[PDB]
């Protein structure tokens, strides 16, 4: 698979 | 034109073949929605700014590039020129790519 850290795209604010 | 970097070897080569035009890198994640959610912009500028070079990196399958760049948050926009770094900024801000590109253009 391919997982690492958080994606702060349109997810942050 | 865009350029996919699957290994740190292609990273340096991308800057070398990038000539001297500006170079913005998109450290996103193909499996992460929030990251790829900004592709309709960064990748789209490929047609609105054919004078700028755009790169792409898989922080999960290319941990070698993210490792050397110590990326801890995606998407992370990094700007390079002639192989040298000039600035960078993360956070979903597609409109910023325009202001930043027009800045070091």
């Amino acid at each position: 698979f391919r997982f690492r850290y958080v994606c702060e795209g349109p997810s942050h604010g | 034109m865009v350029k996919q970097i699957e290994s740190k070897t292609a990273f340096q080569e991308a800057l070398d073949a990038a000539g001297d035009k500006l170079v913005v890198v998109d450290f996103s994640a193909t499996w992460c929605g929030p990251a790829k959610m900004i592709k309709p912009f960064f990748h789209s500028l490929s047609e609105k700014y054919s004078n700028v070079i755009f790169l792409e990196v898989d922080v999960d399958d290319a941990q070698d590039v993210a490792s050397e760049a110590e990326v801890k948050a995606t998407p992370t926009f990094q700007f390079f020129k002639k192989g040298q770094k000039v600035g960078e900024f993360s956070g979903a801000n597609k409109e910023k790519l325009e202001a930043t590109i027009n800045e070091l253009v």
